[PDB]
This record gives structure tokens, sequence and C-alpha cells, in this order.
């Protein structure tokens, strides 16, 4: 399948930021701060909750998200986590990993923290919605998973890279785990067949903090439309 | 140094991600050196005009062309 890059669905450094503290292209909100050589979506700090969306809607029948990010705490055990998401409306602000609930498409969920303490977190969790499911906060969403896998994505050596993929639609994430600089040293994740979303949508990204708190950066979203 | 170095230097210069391209985000920040539908028009213009295979991205080649 033939890959194009969509800059006005995308943003990285190093000249993030411009000078009036905009991402071009992207709407932030709520605890964002937007540096240059990356956006800190919710920085360590109790109750913290920020986003970045898209301004526009984008119309890929297929397509590849390519996000780089770290997830990077003190301790051992750290939260709330990291989503990446493709919907309908954007979700500025909300419950659901800093953004808003009752989606309409699919939201990737980089869960560090253990709710539902069954010694399976941190965990990566995908999760379909018609705009009428409450996320399940306190099951790590268990029971609304499409598909999920167990995978440490905090305190890495080198930027944890999600590669997100709806071709043909199926949706696949791979993970590069960042245990080396190797930048598509990838692994398997989790993967859904037959996966209906939205023809149009808008990209996201959103991290939330409760009273344990990592930093939880995003170094690049890299959005690529397929054939 | 010639004027060819010199545009090569100035590809290069703008290639932060060291791919040998130079996509949409990279040449933005060339083109800031305005509104942001200011901003896409030139750089949709650049990728109808120099875009060949319809990549997302220009290389060396492509640039030069220009
Ligand atoms: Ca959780
Ligand atoms: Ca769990
Ligand atoms: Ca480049
Ligand atoms: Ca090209
Ligand atoms: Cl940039």
């Amino acid at each position: 399948p033939h890959r194009r890059f969509e800059y006005k669905y995308s943003f990285k450094g190093p000249h993030l930021v411009q000078s009036d503290g905009t991402v071009p292209f992207w709407a932030h909100a709520g605890n964002a701060i937007p540096s240059s050589d990356q956006i800190r979506v919710a920085p360590s700090l109790k109750s913290q909750r920020g986003s970045v969306w898209t301004k526009t809607k984008a119309a890929f029948e297929n397509w590849e998200v390519e996000v780089t990010f770290r997830v990077t705490g003190r301790g051992r055990i750290g939260a709330d986590g990291l989503a990446i998401w493709y919907a309908e409306n954007q979700g500025l602000e909300g419950p659901v990993f800093g953004s808003a609930d009752l989606w309409n498409g699919v939201g990737i969920f980089f869960d560090s923290f253990d709710n539902d303490g069954k010694k399976n977190n941190p965990a990566i969790v995908i999760i379909g919605n018609n705009g009428q499911i409450h996320y399940d906060h306190q099951n790590d969403g268990a029971s609304q998973a499409l598909a999920s896998c167990q995978r440490d994505f905090r305190n890495k050596p080198y930027p944890v890279r999600a590669k997100i993929t709806y071709y043909q639609n199926t949706l696949t994430v791979m993970i590069n785990n960042g245990f080396t600089p190797d930048k598509n040293d990838y692994e398997f994740c989790a993967k859904v067949e037959n996966m209906i979303i939205p023809a149009q949508g808008h990209f996201g990204i959103s991290a939330a903090t409760g009273g344990l708190a990592d930093d939880h950066d995003v170094l690049s979203f890299l959005t690529f439309q397929l054939t | 140094m010639s004027p060819q170095e010199l545009q090569l230097h100035y590809f290069k210069m703008h290639d932060y991600d060291g791919n040998n391209l130079l996509d949409g985000l990279e040449l933005s920040t060339a083109i800031t050196h305005m509104s942001e539908d200011e901003l896409i028009n030139i750089i949709d213009g650049v990728l109808r005009d120099d875009d060949k295979n319809n990549d997302g991205y220009i290389d060396y080649a492509e640039f030069a062309k220009s």
C-alpha cells in the first residue's frame, strides 16, 4: 500500500510551537504544554488533564499514525496514561485519559495504572465507541476492549513509538518499546479485524494524571494516508 | 562553494530528521524565516507543483527542479 505523509494532520520538533505558543494545525487544551521539541500533554503533577487534537477532520479511507512519546516517572508505578484518538468530534476536555467521553470512533489507550487490580498494567487497549458508552475508568476498559496487550511503556531509555494502522477495515497496533535507538524495532501488540469507524474524524492525543503522576510527552504525531 | 552546493546545504539545513526528504512541516519552517490558511496554500502549492510521486515529501532532485 502506498503511503502519503499528511503534514496538516501532524506535528514534530525541532520547531513544534510557533511564537504565539501554538501548534500549527492542532488545538491544545487543558494542562498541555507545547515546547518546541515536544508537547508535554500532561506533566507529573496531581490531577492533570491535557490534550491535542487536529483542527480539521481527515477523510482518509485508510491511514497510519506514527506516534513517538515518553511516559516518565520517579516510581515503578505511575498514572494515568495517554490516549491516541480517531473520532468524529474533538474531545478536548474530559475524564477519559484527559479527553471527552462517549466518543464515536476509536481510542488507543496506554494505561499506566492498574485500577482493576489484576496486575496486568501498564497495558495498551483498543476501545471502539458509538457515542453511547462510558469508558470504565475503574476497570481499565476491560470489558470494553476490542483488543489489548501488556507493554511497559514507562521509563524507557529511548522514546516509545506506536504505529497505528487502519487498512482494509483492520486496526493494527505495533509498538517499539524504546529499549534501543533503532526506531524501526516494532513488535506486534494488537489487532482488530472488520472494524468500522467514521469515514471522517479528528486525530487526537490526550493524557491525565491522578494522585500518582507521570510526565506524558509526545515528541511527534505523524499521520500517513494509505491506498 | 557553488550555487548548487548552497541549494544542497539549504535543503539539508531543513531536513531536521535526516531522512534526505523535506516534508510539509519542514517546509513550513522555511516559509516562516501569517495565517494558517496562508501557510497551508503555500505548502499545498509547493507539493502540488513539485512532489512528483505524490508521497508528501520532496527530495533534493524535486527541490532543485524548482
Ligand atoms: Ca487505569
Ligand atoms: Ca488492569
Ligand atoms: Ca525530513
Ligand atoms: Ca516526493
Ligand atoms: Cl517542525
